[PDB]
């Protein structure tokens, strides 16, 4: 219903905002330094949590701290074979977190994909390219899920021919 | 860790110098006396060169070691030139003309190791280290040039060859270039 | 300082680090290590210019390591060689850093308590048969603590880098049936953060990769506050990820390791040893003192050692001691336990065996300090 | 169950194959795989990627060593999967093809090398229960077969149930003791040193010496040398002045074939015999950075066992995998393992003024036939049993959890 | 304007010598360097070694000559140029969580520490034991204390929490001060007295300043707002809403204008209507500090970033 | 055993007369923000969504321009929470008042929004 443009530039705008951290070493254990999103120990350096969404499947939530936001995405599963492949495609990414450094080894429940952007990334990586790649990631991933679908046709009927043909 | 380290030092033998000056049984003239035992520092070197190359590793031991070490490098350069050779006769000659070369004394710049030698303080150690490295050198190649030109054809021969590519810790006697 | 204008000096020999100042110094003027080693050609290593000398002793003999095949002199609080042990004095007390250099001015020795008595007697040998020093004490190692803390009831807990040792000690009175060793400290935790390395493919091997290894552990590690949130933190996101720059300039990346590592004093089950970790054996050691003493010992808890400054192990150590006293004196009756006052001594400043007590409050001059006798 | 479980074990030279309860491998193939090839039509717009089907024109084993027209891979490094693509379709051909089993209907036995990180063991596991839908996986600690298919194997009478057991296959020798049927984790170490390395000292030590062997032959042959001719030594320095001064015999001739031109080739062997098989005892030759002879890293795993068990320990040595199978290489472990021990206890003598003297250490290093595939074999025994079937993880268990039932390891 | 990187990493906290010709900065490690003016390049003269945490504020107390640091270390060092050698000096702190910030009093005898140990450690010189010792601001703090500033009087202590809320204390230490002027924010100050606080609730502050006249105070807030607060009227608060992304630091530069910097990362400037007390901006990261002519007319100014390096103005 | 057991923790009579916009003007006039009611933010939202989607899109941009900077902050909270559960298309509507709200009130706006404690 909601068309692309207007709703990936109001995701923008919003992360934007978000992006705003500071380094803070903790209040409660004596210096560790933990991103406060996750740990959630303290609940005074939390945001208000607010959802962007174009209809009722596709959405994201912003979720930000003094020092670290979370973002979390689903995106529109538009028949069966789609939720298969999407799954699979989020496992083998999310199996790189460790070079999508901004990359949660798990969603959150109810998400497909999300991210966990510290201020040390934010410090160390600019920041207008780690959004670029977050708006990327929504431009693309509905081609990039078709684009197996297609394929995944072709496989099987070279298949069935593969084995008709000798009869 | 179980390289094969010098075995002469004595202490009843003269250690004079950043290294065990020790008496090189040759013809050839310098400061050390003559060893009249069957087994000599440059025999020790021969003897235990084939294993000691292949140890990435070498303490120093004792003062000895500071000369084995250096002997070693020698003996290297030794087959860098006897390689080539075409005959016994040959690796004779070219190997004095070898050894009548200035090699860089330790404390002299160039010299590989010169973390590990003390500099030459006067001309009484000084003069002294050109009288017996030398010495070392004269001896060492005459040595060389009776078993690496086996008996047959006075080709220089394969097994002693092999080590041409091989250098004790990868340090090299042409120093920083010959 | 002394009314004849002697100085007076604090070594306090460490396993690790030797520690050397004047009396009355609120900070020790050279923390070096106790290495010492000679001269080896690597093959995978440029020899330098730099000149090496026969011994390297001290805090050249770390830089310079690279070169070198290096001893500890010091193995768990004894001596175990004991020619490297007389060249590292020589080198402290020599023209070299704290020269003194000198036989007339007064060392203070620190001694671990339930110390084998001959490594004791060995010292107060050389000290007077080869330096002939004209003053020389040894303390027990744990008073020194409340001494610089300013206390006297109190359970020191000392977790140096050979062995971890806890003393209580009630308004001065030495208990010392309540003292306790646990064989835990920061060089075995070093050896197993390396093997916790070689799983992730990094090998270490060579007599200078421990000191590598023990500056990442300084410099990365952290002591986990609630195990099981640094485990899903592990699990769930990627931020314990911290790079890490070896000699060679290998950008080494390490994980979990960070808290799996220091982890180890609460359960030294992942090491081989089988016991209680340190807050198990601490809260044994105040439940065996005589009852009425333990109410103090729970507000004294007092902390020495380097192997004490891991982020979070005040913290963590607090939790384990409240949920011991739940759990076994108030017997599950939780909303009590707001009764149950405990503090920790947990200073920043916790290189804990400052000589200010020992010497300038005990003698400026008098008939305490031992003597050329 | 009615069908029998299949045993996989696979290592970085080689793969073992066959159902349980069987008493020997029923394949034992390299660990290789040729996957097809192009003429730079993978290049930056995309490297080694598949269409179509294109993908399954591929073979592994013995019909991937010799197929020209193929790129030979090999999956597994230091024990450790590098490469899941191809070790995924490595899988496949094994059950489909070599094995005939039907992956929903068998119980799978798969071995951990004990080096490997948590991860591996979350992906192999996720390859048998999401891409095969198996229904029951264990994942077995190879040393601790090792150990069970000598105890079947020996006598009765000397069943220990413990020992040290060493693993010198291929990528990393493991020492690992085993005290009456429980592993001590942590006294387990790793030793680079492997079958790979020594055939790379032996092919450049060749290569430096020997030129005239093609390029295309010189891992065969520095691996015919290793296997046929290779022996450890008595003592380093005195072969080399035995192989100068006998040099007309202890030098030996190996005769090659030129795959392409079908000429043979000679090339004289010599130093190559006793180097070698001494980079378990030297291992600075192979290696920057290791450095204990593995007769005495083998010392320090017994002494820091448990004051009770030592002594057992050095009774019953157990050596498994193939490269321990060098000639003379038990009988030198040995006599340095009994010079270190009795010397230990010269010490104890004298700071007891010579007042009683020590019940000495024996020590035994054993040798056995199941050497080449021990590791299999205790897998077969293994997964015969009844106990076993209940040990596997049900997969409703990888349903209920994550693949994360695989991240617990016994080290 | 003029631009200069000393590194790559962010500069957390900086301070300047007396006649500014020296700069103190971390290089986000547990260091702090100084660089001198040698030409128009930065040479570093100085390295102060001794924390064992990444250092998170500096003062470098301009007639005293003497630099505190203080960082998650929770240590603080008072540092003395003992000849050609700074030598740190023991600080009793304390604080059992992490120090945050760090500001001299402008009489050079006390200092005082902000951590997140929701409190402030106000600090002064026992001659008799070679130590700073502290006494603490401990009662309305909720959170941690993010920014100081010290009123003229060298006792009235601003301090920035991020509990939404500004306050003023009295920071007056008996023991180095006469009891202190009368002042419009109020004549009774014993220590620890609660002068002022912020009638908002939501947004953390990042900083406060004072203005030369201590009359009036601005802070500057998480919400994208920059008020100010005014002792000549009844302690009336006066709040700009904006439009830029939010502000990190703020400092007056004449009595009655203000300039801030912030996360869109360039400087924005205020004036304050004395009359109807309405601010409005005139616009153009993490901290300025006036390099010439105080908060009574600056001429310059200096602002240091996480991006990295110095910028220097008009 | 012991590590287990933790321890430390009005509007309809201003939208058919025609000048709707003077119902929007109205519809902020009920702000919940400051109470402790929750079934009444869920009246709240309400209200101000069935006037949301009312507007023809010849007056969004000027029944933004007609608010003041509170009322673009006021409005922007709304925005933030239709999109929480949307109608069956309702979403394109609350987008375009975002584009027109966001325009006016720059990310300023939403910072306030982000870090607002207490809410409609
Ligand atoms: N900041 C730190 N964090 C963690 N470990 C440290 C730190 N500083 C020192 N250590 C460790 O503490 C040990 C040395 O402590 P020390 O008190 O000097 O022991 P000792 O006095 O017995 O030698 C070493 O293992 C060292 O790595
Ligand atoms: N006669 C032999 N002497 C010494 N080593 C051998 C001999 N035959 C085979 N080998 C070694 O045994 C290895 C066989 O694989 P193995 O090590 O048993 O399994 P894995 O691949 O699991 O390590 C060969 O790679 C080779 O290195
Ligand atoms: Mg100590
Ligand atoms: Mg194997």
């Amino acid at each position: 219903t909601a068309t692309l443009r207007p709703y990936l530039s109001a995701v923008r705008a919003t992360l934007q905002a978000a992006l705003c951290l500071e380094n803070f070493s903790s209040q409660v254990v004596e210096r560790h330094n933990k991103p406060e999103v996750e740990v959630r120990s303290s609940k005074e350096l939390l945001l208000q949590p607010v959802t962007i969404s174009r209809n009722e499947k596709e959405k994201v939530l912003i979720e930000g701290s003094i020092n670290s936001v979370r973002v979390s995405i689903a995106v529109k599963q538009a028949d069966e074979i789609e939720k298969i492949l999407c799954h699979k495609f989020m496992r083998f990414m999310m199996m790189r977190a460790e070079n999508f450094f901004i990359l949660r080894r798990k969603p959150v429940e109810g998400y497909d994909i999300s991210f966990l952007i510290t201020n040390f990334h934010t410090e160390q990586m600019y920041k207008h390219k780690l959004v670029d790649f977050v708006i990327h990631f929504m431009e693309e991933i509905d081609k990039e899920i078709s684009e197996m679908k297609l394929s995944v046709n072709a496989r099987a009927r070279i298949v069935a021919e593969e084995f008709l043909k000798n009869f | 860790m179980p390289a094969y380290h010098s075995s002469l030092m004595d202490p009843d033998t003269k250690l004079i110098g950043n290294m065990a000056l020790l008496p090189i049984r040759s013809q050839f003239k310098g400061p050390a006396p003559r060893e009249t035992k069957d087994t000599d520092i440059v025999d020790e070197a021969i003897y235990y060169f084939k294993a000691n190359v292949f140890f990435k590793n070498y303490e120093i031991k004792n003062e000895a070691d500071r000369t084995l070490i250096y002997i070693t490098l020698y003996i290297s350069e030794c087959l860098k030139k006897l390689q080539k050779c075409n005959s016994k006769s040959q690796g004779e000659k070219e190997m004095y003309t070898l050894g009548i070369t200035n090699f860089p004394i330790p404390g002299e710049p160039g010299f590989p190791l010169n973390a590990i030698y003390a500099k030459p303080a006067n001309k009484q150690e000084d003069e002294v280290m050109r009288a017996y490295l030398q010495q070392l050198r004269q001896e060492t190649g005459l040595r060389l040039c009776e078993k690496v030109f086996d008996p047959q054809n006075d080709k220089p021969s394969k097994w002693w060859t092999c080590f041409v590519k091989r250098q004790f810790m990868n340090k090299s006697l042409s120093g920083p270039g010959q | 300082m002394d009314s004849q204008g002697r100085k007076v000096v604090v070594c306090d020999n460490g396993t690790g680090f030797v520690k050397c100042g004047y009396a009355g110094s609120n900070f020790p003027e050279h923390i070096f290590p106790a290495l010492v080693g000679r001269p080896i050609i690597r093959s995978t290593t440029k020899v330098g210019n730099i000149e090496i000398k026969d011994l390297m002793v001290g805090d050249e003999a770390s830089e310079l390591r690279s070169m070198l095949e290096v001893n500890y002199p010091m193995e768990n609080g004894i001596v175990r060689n004991w020619d490297d042990m007389k060249h590292l004095w020589d080198y402290t007390f020599g023209p070299e850093k704290l020269n003194i250099d000198t036989r007339n001015c007064k060392i203070l020795l620190t001694e671990p308590p339930m110390n084998p008595t001959k490594n004791r007697e060995k010292i107060v040998e050389v000290m007077f048969e080869t330096y002939q020093f004209s003053g020389v004490y040894v303390a027990i190692q744990a008073v020194l603590t409340l001494y610089a803390q300013g206390l006297l009831t109190g359970v020191v807990v000392d977790s140096g880098d050979g062995v971890t040792h806890i003393c209580p000690v009630y308004e001065g009175f030495s208990l010392p049936h309540l003292t306790r060793r646990l064989d835990i400290a920061g060089r075995d935790i070093t050896r197993y953060l390396i093997k916790l390395l070689l799983l992730r493919g990094y090998a270490f091997n060579h007599s200078a990769d421990f000191e590598t290894v023990r500056m990442i552990k300084e410099k990365l590690c952290y002591v986990g506050y609630n195990i099981e949130q640094e485990q899903k933190l592990a699990l769930e996101t990627t931020v314990l990820v911290e790079s890490y720059t070896l000699p060679d300039g290998r950008i080494i990346k390490v994980g979990g390791e960070r808290f799996e590592a220091p982890e180890a004093l609460f359960q030294p089950h992942l090491i081989n040893v089988e016991g209680v970790g340190v807050a198990e054996l601490l809260f044994n050691t105040i439940q065996a003192a005589d009852i009425d003493t333990r109410s103090e010992f729970y507000k004294h808890i007092v902390l020495s050692g380097g192997s004490t400054m891991y982020p979070g192990l005040p913290s963590r150590l607090e939790r384990e001691l409240k949920q011991l006293y739940l759990e076994r004196v108030l017997k599950g009756d939780v909303e009590k336990l707001s009764k149950f006052k405990i503090r920790i001594e947990d200073p920043p400043r916790r290189k804990h065996m400052v000589f200010l007590g020992g010497a300038v409050l005990a003698d400026i001059m008098k008939d305490k300090d031992n003597f050329w006798m | 169950g009615r069908l029998p479980a299949c045993v996989v074990d696979c290592g970085t030279g080689y793969t073992k194959l066959g159902y349980a309860g069987n008493t020997e491998p029923q394949f034992i193939i390299p660990s290789c795989i040729a996957i097809k090839e192009s003429a730079k039509v993978g290049d930056q717009a995309q490297r080694r990627v598949m269409k179509g089907v294109d993908d399954l024109d591929f073979f592994i084993g013995d019909e991937a060593i010799e197929k020209p027209t193929y790129a030979t891979k090999w999956p597994i490094r230091h024990g450790i999967v590098e490469d899941w693509d191809l070790m995924e379709r490595f899988m496949e051909q094994v059950i489909f093809k070599y094995l005939r089993a039907e992956p929903e209907d068998h119980y799978f036995l798969l071995t951990e090398p004990p080096l490997n990180t948590p991860e591996n063991r979350e992906y192999t596991a996720e390859i048998m229960f999401e891409s095969f839908n198996v229904p029951g996986l264990y994942i077995a600690v190879q040393a601790v077969l090792a150990l069970a298919a000598s105890w079947t194997s020996r006598q009765v009478g000397e069943r220990t149930l413990t020992g040290t057991v060493i693993d010198s296959g291929d990528g990393v020798t493991h020492v690992i003791p085993v005290a009456e049927g429980y592993v001590i984790g942590s006294c387990i170490k790793h030793i680079p040193i492997a079958g790979r390395d020594i055939t790379y000292f032996i092919q450049q030590l060749l290569r430096d010496r020997e030129v005239g062997i093609p390029p295309e032959q010189s891992l065969e042959t520095a691996k015919a040398v290793k296997e046929r001719y290779s022996y450890v030594c008595p003592d380093l320095v005195k072969e080399f002045n035995k192989y100068d001064t006998d040099g007309s015999k202890w030098i030996k001739q190996y005769t090659g074939i030129n795959a392409i031109s079908k000429k043979e080739f000679s090339i004289d062997v010599g130093y190559e015999r006793f180097l070698g098989p001494e980079i378990f005892f030297h291992p600075e030759f192979a290696n920057p950075d290791f450095t204990q002879p593995i007769s005495e890293v083998v010392d320090e795993v017994i002494q820091n066992c448990p004051i009770d068990v030592r002594r057992p320990l050095y009774k019953n040595i157990v050596l498994s995998g193939g490269s321990t199978m060098f000639r003379d290489f038990g009988r030198r472990l040995q006599r340095d393992l009994k010079r270190t021990v009795d010397a230990r206890l010269k010490l104890s003598e004298e700071l007891s003024g010579g007042r009683l003297k020590p019940k000495p250490i024996d020590v035994q290093v054993i040798t056995h036939h199941m050497q080449r595939y021990a590791v299999w074999f205790g897998g077969s025994m293994l997964a015969s049993t009844p106990e076993f079937y209940q040990v596997c993880h049900t997969k409703k268990d990888y349903e209920e959890i994550g693949p994360s039932i695989c991240r617990h390891n016994p080290v | 304007m003029a631009y200069h990187s000393f590194l790559v990493e962010p500069i957390s906290c900086h301070a300047w010598n007396k006649d500014r010709t020296q700069i103190a900065i971390c290089p986000n490690n547990h260091e702090v360097h100084i660089y001198e003016k040698s030409g128009n390049k930065w040479v570093q003269v100085h390295e102060l070694k001794e924390h064992n945490g990444q250092v998170t504020g500096i003062d470098w107390a301009p007639d005293s000559n003497r630099i505190v640091t203080c960082g998650t270390d929770r240590n603080a060092y008072v540092w003395t140029l003992k000849g050609r050698t700074w030598k740190p000096t023991l600080v009793i702190l304390r604080i059992n969580r992490a120090a945050r910030c760090v500001r001299w009093a402008p009489n050079e005898k006390k200092f005082a520490v902000g951590s997140g140990s929701r409190v402030i450690s106000i600090c002064y010189f026992e001659q008799e034991n070679d130590w700073w010792v502290c006494k603490h601001i401990k009662k309305p703090i909720r959170s941690t204390v993010l920014s100081l500033d010290w009123h003229p009087n060298s006792v009235l202590l601003a301090a920035g929490s991020c509990d939404f809320k500004c306050r003023i204390f009295s920071a007056y230490i008996k023991e180095v001060e006469e009891r202190p002027a009368p002042t419009p924010w109020g004549s009774k100050m014993p220590f620890g007295e609660l002068m002022f606080e912020s009638s908002s609730s939501c947004g953390w502050v990042h900083g406060v300043c004072f203005s030369a006249n201590g009359s009036r105070v601005a802070w500057v807030s998480h919400d994208s707002t920059v008020c100010l607060a005014d002792a000549d009227k009844k302690m009336a608060v006066a709040t700009l809403a904006s439009e830029t992304l939010p502000l990190l630091a703020v400092t007056f530069i004449t009595e009655s204008s203000l300039v801030a910097a912030g996360h869109d990362c360039f400087p924005v400037l205020f004036t304050y209507d004395s009359a109807a007390g309405k601010l409005s901006f005139g616009g153009r990261v993490s901290q300025i500090s006036v390099l010439s002519g105080g908060k009574a007319k600056c001429s310059q100014f200096c602002t240091t970033g996480m991006d990295g390096g110095m910028s220097i103005w008009d | 055993r012991f590590r287990k057991v933790d321890v430390g923790e009005e509007v309809d009579s201003c939208l058919r007369q025609g000048n709707m916009t003077a119902a929007l003007q109205a519809a902020l006039k009920n702000p919940p923000i400051n109470t402790k009611s929750q079934a009444v933010k869920d009246r709240a939202g309400s209200i101000v969504l069935k006037v949301l989607i009312s507007f023809k899109a010849n007056d969004i941009e000027k029944a933004v321009q007609s608010l003041d900077k509170n009322g673009v902050d006021l409005l922007m909270k709304y925005i933030y929470k239709g999109f929480e559960s949307p109608s069956d298309n309702s979403s394109a509507v609350l987008l375009q008042w975002h584009e027109k709200a966001l325009a006016a009130g720059g990310v300023g706006s939403i910072v306030r929004v982000l870090t607002a404690r207490k809410t409609v």
